[PDB]
């Protein structure tokens, strides 16, 4: 049993017709305190996964580290780690939850929620959710802490089911995911501006964005609000 | 919160963020946390928004009650009246203000109240969550007798860097300037501020 | 320790075509003690009908109360209360106790005498009024209750197919409950005549 | 729940309730509250109900082992001790079980003991355990005597699980009776307390507080 | 301090036929307030014609539905490709949740399939591992919504033959996989009008002779 | 205090009370009467927490006796039991609540029956055949759910009485020191001074 | 629940879902959120019910005692003064969280309230449990010199949001609309997308089925003539 | 369990001990045994926490019937009652202590003496001419300090124990449903079937 | 405590107050925060005494013992040996440690390791009590490649602004410069830093 300390916020994604798309910003929080500013907490795996981390980052570096180690250790006596015996999302996701749900039964859990997203071998989308507990789902739409609550309700009007998924196009999801990182910046008291977004597409590959921002905010209504009430200067 | 009111040769000016927050939610992004109790006497809030809207009602009602029977009330009266009922209910408010007004033979003033009730008259007061990111930067910068647009650059640039750091502040940087020409709202938004 | 489950007991309204039932298990215990199977929970005021669920001192209290509050009504207003009018004067006495509450599960019902319209409504310990078309359920097995309700009900039920619905509504969620049961009892209300029916049920 | 076990002249009794509850919310009303450890053995169930049933199976299967190796049945006396002894081990863990051992053997003749989660074991004619004991007590002690025949005493077993299952409401859903002879328990079947409640009222005249 | 425990909601529903055996469950999953997924299935093709469902905590849940997975495939290997009979998995699986009686899976389990005699059968567990083949058995959030409907509705609970006024009761005549699965949606329309976890879809395994079969229904989405 | 026990039978209530007063280790008396007599032909049993219950009956008492006097008329049963209940059900929601249970046994000469209430320390009151407060009910009542009659003598109801007190006697772990047995019929209230 | 209000071009709309629950039950499907305060001032109310209604009516009772003594219709920072100065006495435990709006001789307003009697300012805002869901919405599509269709729109869809998504929300949305120089037009079941599906069988029961002991007729009538 | 008496007189220890064994509510028992026989010449009686009191008392009582088998020979009282106080010592201290208070009543065949020890669940041992556990010394002891003589015979003995039975059963609130008496001697041990 | 390390065109530098703390006594008012794991690598420590003193002693002992198989450490290799005792005792660990270094072919290095006991590699680093009050004042006045006089400026003016606020900082400021040129250590007392 632990206290998270430095933490991350919301980590966002969806599934589209060729892939899924994942984006988190770059903070690294202390409490209230906007610590760190040039945080990633995407981490690729590989050229066909992207592990999104929320949560503690101490344990989010030492999951990093996993990850490195485990690409390393597929590797080892595998003349085809960069073909058919390549690391999976399925086999990665897999492999963490394991280690979350074995930690938390030690009662010592690695304080994060976490979003693997990727793509399949046979072209397969791959989306699934694990955190501390060792819970895990999947979903057309995912999302952590603050991105569950108003994430989710902006893609699931893109993806609102399974039949959605072949209907969106990139572009479109790129843009519900740009703009949800956006209404959590408006909303979020522990999100930053700068963000990273990953799109993991079977027929383009990896493509991993840095040092995006939130645009095109809505501020300017501000100067004609006064008071809480009864104010009219 | 990051809250701060300056002195400067003309008068003096109020600052605030415009953020509010329910725990990591921010409630509203777009709060007016400096207010009116009188013409030429405002106030920077921090604290429980139930209790500082409360309090700052009920010192605006008793400065409008002795602006009927005596006429414009001084800065200090106003920080008076704050100061009583901050004092007195001490046990059950949580409210942190900046009292900041302009008279014409005392100039701009400043007095700062803190969660126990004391009272401070300063050059210049910070207050609210983000204050503590700022007390090394203002103190660097702060001089006496600054012009407007030195103390407008002042308060902008410090509340930038309360808003940087304190997540608990963020939005808009709203303004008041009380001088003898009048009173004028400025607001900063974050493209131009962050900037900085 | 549970004030609302040391006595135990459920109550049930259903509006049916040109009538509404109520009804109730008749237990009073001491949690797991059965101390009473003759605890009737359903009172009258003229034509308006209520139930009551809960801490039975206040079951007991409440019923004296608005005996109290409609005997003075009746003559004041020389007339009889309305099923709405009543619901509004719970809601307004429970109110009044909101830091010290009842704690009880009120259910009115009955049939506004000029209008002819069936009425029911449910109310928490503190007054806000559940004003259903359906069904009103209250008690220690309201769980069990909202279930048999939500699947057994359809609207526009004639008196004595509405009476089965109600009984076998209450009957299978107070054989679901430890602290219901011991008995029941079915008022089958129609504008101009009610019939009362105690039910034969399991005695555990 | 409301078990209980006594002994006579034809042997014991072993009668029991049927319901389940977690907090008020009646779980289930077919519980099988009396083990079949073998045989020859009967169990009953009171407290975890878990803790119960999985001992008590263990139970049979430690008895199977030493009249494997023994080549003679297990006592009542030895057989009780292997539960109270293991009981014991994990006594402070939060075991919660009140249990009656009951068996006929040719040393001992017909015996019950009570064996509890603390580690109680008491050899004992009459027990009764659970939520509704007290109610089941009342009905035995005034109509309990040694020379009962085989049919008045699964009676009184089962009018004593009636009253219990009637004032007590976490006991209730049915009654099993069970009678131990010397070669072997006898089942006597599920009777259900709604249809026994009426029938007993009729026939006794008994529960005349109550309106049928 | 760490919880390591936690509640995804969702209702299952476990149902014995005269030969032939459903166990339901909607596909739901939530925590607090929030919907985690409008389709997460919960219900689970073991191997041998069992089928079960592991609801209430659902890590929990999974790790005990992989672990009798597990406990199917090495009850082959050590005992020559045996099949499992429905009544010896019970028995497995209250040795895997005793196992940790003292930090329990905090699930309750049902499973479904065919007795060694062909007719249907369902067991019902506790999260400490106490077991008893049933009848009729609802699990989870909305189980203390369905168990009163399905006594009166499979057991003909407190139902009499008109005419006898309470004499004789119904008799109790034996139900076909179309009535169950009629009472199945009944029983899930009804518990997501009135319960907030249940809702989204409604997946039912259906298991006879012939093997395992699912069925799948809409349910509300609010 | 701990046992106290009443029974409605055809023409008479009898009321049975303990007669043990403990305080921590020691058993200070063994003869203590748990009842007072409210009027001619109602009396009334009681238990609860030391101080309170005596109090309680005595202010109760005084009360009824009060009313005596005024109209010149003793109150039915069934009013002084309603009473008694609105005093319990204003006493909960007090600053101390009196945390007592009684027993109202009277015989009422207008209805020429007899009448037994039972009503907890909330104001829970409920008209029985036979009733008990504490753990009393727990042994008595299946005792009492077999051979109670409504048409019982006032000597089978004793007897009756005497198969619950034994049972009490035998399973009970605390020493209540025997009951002191009062029967309230037509004639008024008496004790059976040999129990 | 979640309950919204949002500012247009000529007044104010707010909206609400219309589930009520007691835990995880829904105690009714079809409640009623909008209360009203004064003909043209409506709010919605999240938290608990029976503060919340409670609270509308004694401010709504006095807001109209005062209108008929100053010979003025209604203001809406009246009702909002009156309003967070009760709450505020009771120090939040009156569980009231209100969305205030209306029009007035002044011009079309809203506000927020909480339960220790803060009050915000707003063009759009959003309360109750399904807030973050419809503020996501609202945050998305918002902007300024709405019309009247598109801010029916907004709102709505913010409900909707709410409502699938938040646990706490359901059933049906509820719309009040006040414009400037117009009657209030409360829209009950604006939206109906939770009808429920039909049931697979009918549950009516054979007369004779349920066992009765005694019968008799209940004596509603009053004590008779003759 | 309850009560547990001892006194050493002239040539005899006596061993009183209650028969009741009551968990929680109910007297489950009304003739249970609360002694073992440790060696022909020494008798335990024990009280404590349920389950531990007969645990440890048969643990003890083996490892004194294995010493006897090992050497053939009794140990004396004392040799018992140390070996008996060390394992409380021990227990105290454990994981889990044996929640366990004991009286060694024995007879020293070598000095020709009877023998009382009293041992509490701590280890905390002392040799006493009569003795107590619980709350029976609370009233025992005034009239054994007034009535005891060292030369008393058993019959005198057994009567002074009567007095002591009879004060426990006036001012007790607990039912201890009676006592089992055991004399210890140099015959051996018996139990007086009339007390 | 108030601790920072900045890095500079010719390597790094290391400053703290000399401040240590029981309650409001201050137990030693001339400590030495500033601490050597390696000829040039330096440490600054914050939090528990005993924790990072310990920490530290275990790390000089891991890269003295690492120097006498490998050869001479990296500054990241040092970063990585606080980590992994930070990190893996962090249940039974109070410290906040600032790692600094200079290697000939990296330069000037720095690593801030917090509570957590995660790693974080920055440009410089601030960190203990007194860092709180100068994040706006550092953000605002830090350049990369400053000269070696302008970031003793820069250090001696932040710890000066740091130990005016905080009550838990004060002293001497301590500094210790790390370059090619070799191993430098500065002080400065409060006549010459307070009057900044
Ligand atoms: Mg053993
Ligand atoms: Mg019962
Ligand atoms: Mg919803
Ligand atoms: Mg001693
Ligand atoms: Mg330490
Ligand atoms: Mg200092």
């Amino acid at each position: 049993t632990q206290q998270p300390i430095v933490t991350g916020t919301s980590v966002i994604s969806m599934k589209y017709d060729n892939g899924v798309i994942i984006a988190a910003d770059n903070l690294g929080s202390y409490g209230s305190l906007l610590r760190f500013n040039g945080v990633e907490r995407l981490i690729p795996v590989g050229d066909n996964t992207v592990v999104g981390i929320s949560g503690d980052i101490s344990d989010m570096q030492h999951i990093e580290r996993l990850l490195k180690d485990l690409v390393t250790e597929n590797a080892y006596d595998n003349p085809l780690a960069d073909a058919e015996e390549a690391l999976e999302p399925s086999y990665i996701f897999e492999y963490l939850a394991t280690v979350m749900y074995q930690r938390r039964s030690k009662m010592n859990p690695l304080w994060n929620a976490i979003i693997v997203a990727g793509v399949q071998s046979n072209g397969d989308q791959f989306l699934r959710y694990v955190n501390l507990l060792g819970v895990t789902y999947s979903s057309p739409t995912l999302a952590t802490g603050f991105g569950a609550h108003m994430a989710n309700p902006l893609l699931r009007k893109v993806v609102d089911r399974e039949s959605d998924i072949p209907k969106t196009t990139v572009q479109v999801a790129e843009e519900a995911i740009v703009n949800a990182m956006r209404v959590l910046y408006y909303r979020d008291a522990r999100s930053s501006r700068n963000f990273s977004l990953a799109i993991i597409d079977k027929n383009t590959g990896l493509t991993f964005k840095k040092n995006l921002q939130v645009e095109n905010m809505k501020w300017d209504f501000a100067k004609d609000i006064k008071g809480y009430g009864t104010q009219k200067i | 919160t990051s809250i701060m009111a300056v002195t400067f040769k003309d008068g003096v000016i109020l600052g605030a963020d415009s953020r509010t927050t329910t725990g990591a939610y921010i409630a509203n992004r777009v709060t007016d946390k400096l207010t009116r109790v009188h013409d030429k006497i405002w106030c920077c809030r921090s604290g429980s928004a139930a209790d500082t809207q409360a309090i700052a009602d009920i010192v605006q009602y008793h400065l409008e009650l002795y602006t009927s029977q005596y006429g414009t009330p001084s800065t200090e009266t106003a920080a008076s009246v704050f100061k009583e009922l901050c004092y007195e209910n001490k046990d059950n408010l949580t409210a942190g203000i900046i009292v900041a007004g302009y008279d014409d033979k005392n100039k701009g003033e400043v007095y700062t109240i803190p969660l126990g009730g004391s009272v401070h008259k300063l050059p210049y007061a910070i207050a609210g969550s983000g204050s503590t990111f700022i007390y090394g930067y203002c103190d660097k910068n702060f001089r006496e007798n600054m012009s407007k647009e030195e103390t407008v650059d002042f308060i902008k640039h410090s509340l930038s860097q309360a808003i940087k750091w304190d997540g608990s502040s963020g939005g808009v940087i709203r303004m008041v300037v009380l001088t003898a020409a009048g009173v004028e709202r400025l607001i900063f938004y974050p493209d131009e501020y962050e900037q900085l | 320790s549970d004030p609302s489950s040391i006595n135990g007991g459920i109550v049930v309204a259903m509006t049916g075509k040109d009538c509404v039932a109520i009804a109730c298990d008749l237990r009073l215990g001491s949690q797991s003690l059965g101390v009473s199977n003759k605890f009737e929970k359903i009172f009258h005021y003229g034509h308006v009908f209520l139930g009551i669920t809960g801490l039975a001192t206040d079951v007991t209290t409440l019923n004296e109360m608005f005996r109290y509050k409609t005997n003075l009504y009746k003559l004041k207003e020389e007339r009889a209360i309305e099923p709405e009018t009543f619901t509004q004067l719970v809601s307004s006495s429970l109110y009044e106790r909101r830091f010290g509450p009842y704690f009880v599960g009120p259910v009115v019902a009955g049939i506004n005498s000029k209008s002819g319209k069936p009425f029911i409504a449910g109310f928490d310990l503190i007054g806000c009024i559940d004003e259903a078309k359906d069904f009103i359920v209250s008690g220690t097995a309201s769980d069990q209750l909202f279930g048999m309700c939500e699947s057994l009900y359809e609207p526009n039920l004639e008196p004595e197919d509405l009476f089965e619905t109600i009984s076998q509504a209450l009957l299978n969620a107070a054989d679901r409950d430890a602290l219901s049961g011991w008995g029941a009892v079915v008022y089958i209300i129609k504008k101009d005549e009610v019939v009362k029916r105690y039910l034969k049920m399991r005695q555990d | 729940t409301t078990t209980l076990a006594f002994r006579f002249q034809g042997g014991i009794i072993v009668a029991v309730d049927s319901r389940a509850t977690a907090g008020n919310w009646v779980a289930s009303q077919t519980v099988k509250k009396v083990i079949e450890i073998n045989p020859f053995l009967l169990g009953t169930m009171a407290g975890g109900v878990a803790d119960c049933q999985f001992w008590e199976t263990w139970l049979g299967s430690q008895c199977r082992l030493h009249e494997l190796r023994e080549k003679e049945r297990i006592s009542v006396a030895a057989a009780s001790k292997i539960l109270s002894n293991l009981v014991y081990q994990y006594k402070g863990a939060g075991l919660s079980m009140g249990t009656m051992i009951c068996g006929y053997t040719r040393k001992e003749g017909p015996t019950i003991y009570y064996v509890d989660s603390d580690g109680t074991r008491l050899k004992g004619d009459i027990f009764c355990v659970g939520s509704g004991q007290t109610f089941a007590y009342g009905v035995l002690d005034s109509n309990y005597k040694w020379d009962l025949s085989v049919e008045d005493a699964l009676y009184l077993g089962k009018r004593s699980i009636l009253a219990a299952a009637h004032r007590d409401a976490y006991s209730g859903g049915s009654v099993n009776l069970y009678h131990v002879t010397e070669d072997g328990w006898i089942y006597h079947g599920n009777h259900d307390v709604g249809e026994l409640f009426w029938k007993v009222k009729e026939e006794e005249g008994s529960f005349n507080n109550v309106i049928g | 301090q760490f919880n390591p425990y936690g509640d995804n909601g969702g209702t299952i529903l476990g149902i014995a036929g005269e030969d032939f055996a459903v166990l339901a469950g909607d596909t739901r999953n939530i925590t607090d307030y929030s919907i985690n997924s409008r389709y997460e299935p919960k219900v689970f093709d073991c191997g041998d014609n069992i089928v079960m469902s592991a609801n209430g905590f659902a890590a929990d849940g999974d790790a005990l539905v992989k672990r009798f997975k597990n406990s199917v495939k090495w009850y082959h290997f050590d005992h020559n490709d045996k099949k499992l009979s429905i009544n010896s998995a019970a028995r497995n699986i209250q040795h895997l949740l005793y196992g940790k009686r003292f930090f329990p899976y905090y699930v309750h389990t049902i499973i479904a399939g065919l007795d060694e005699d062909g007719k249907g059968a369902v067991y019902s567990f506790d999260p400490v591992g106490s077991y008893e083949r049933e009848q009729c058995r609802a699990g989870g959030a909305a189980a203390s919504l369905i168990m009163p409907f399905l006594d009166n509705q499979v057991n003909f609970k407190n139902q009499y033959e008109p005419g006898t006024n309470g004499k004789v009761k119904k008799p109790l005549k034996y139900l076909s996989v179309e009535e169950v699965i009629k009472l199945v949606r009944d029983s899930f329309t009804s518990a997501t009008e009135r319960h907030i976890q249940v809702g989204d879809g409604l997946e039912i395994l259906i298991v006879t002779k012939d093997g395992v079969r699912k069925e799948f229904y809409e349910l509300k989405r609010d | 205090m701990d046992i106290i026990l009443g029974i409605r039978v055809q023409d008479s209530v009898i009321l049975a009370s303990s007669k043990a007063v403990t305080r921590g280790i020691s058993v200070l008396k063994d003869s203590d009467d748990k009842t007072r007599q409210l009027s001619p032909h109602t009396l009334m049993s009681f238990a609860g927490e030391a101080g309170d219950t005596v109090q309680f009956a005595e202010y109760i008492q005084a009360n009824i006796q009060l009313y005596s006097i005024r109209e010149d008329y003793e109150l039915s049963p069934q009013a002084v039991s309603s009473f008694v209940r609105q005093e319990l059900a204003k006493s909960i929601r007090s600053r101390r609540p009196y945390q007592v249970n009684v027993l109202i046994g009277g015989y009422d000469k207008k209805k020429n029956k007899p009448e037994l209430y039972q009503i907890d320390y909330l104001g829970t009151k409920v008209e029985l055949p036979y009733g008990a407060h504490g753990y009393s009910g727990f042994y008595t009542f299946s005792l009492l759910d077999h051979h109670y009659r409504p048409d019982m003598t006032t000597e089978e109801g004793l007897d009756l009485l005497k198969l619950c007190v034994q049972e009490l006697e035998k399973r009970m772990p605390m020493d209540f020191k025997g009951v002191i047995v009062k029967i309230v019929d037509k004639d008024g209230i008496r004790q059976v001074d040999d129990f | 629940t979640t309950i919204v209000g949002v500012k247009f071009n000529n007044g104010v709309v707010i909206a609400a879902d219309t589930r009520s629950t007691q835990g995880p039950i829904v105690a009714d499907k079809n409640c009623a959120k909008l209360h009203r305060i004064s003909p043209k001032i409506w709010c919605a109310g999240a938290g608990t019910a029976a503060d919340t209604e409670a609270v509308t009516q004694l401010i709504g009772s006095n807001i109209e005692l005062h209108s008929l003594y100053t010979s003025r219709e209604p203001r809406v920072v009246s009702a909002l003064q009156m309003l967070k100065q009760h709450l505020f006495k009771y120090q939040g435990h009156i569980g009231a969280y209100l969305i205030v709006a209306g029009v007035d001789p002044t011009g079309s307003h809203l506000f927020s309230i909480h339960a220790h009697g803060s009050t915000d300012v707003g063009y759009y805002l959003s309360l109750g449990s399904g807030s973050l869901a419809a503020m996501a919405v609202l945050e998305s599509h918002w902007k300024q010199d709405l019309t009247k269709e598109e801010a029916i729109k907004l709102a709505s869809d913010a409900i909707q949001a709410g409502i699938w998504n938040d646990l706490g929300s359901g059933s049906n949305v509820d719309v009040c609309v006040m414009e400037i120089g117009k009657d209030a037009e409360y829209l009950r079941n604006y939206l109906t997308p939770n009808v429920r599906e039909e049931k697979q069988k009918s549950y009516k029961f054979p007369r004779g089925t349920t066992a009765v002991l005694k019968e008799s007729i209940v004596n509603i009538c009053d004590i008779q003539e003759e």
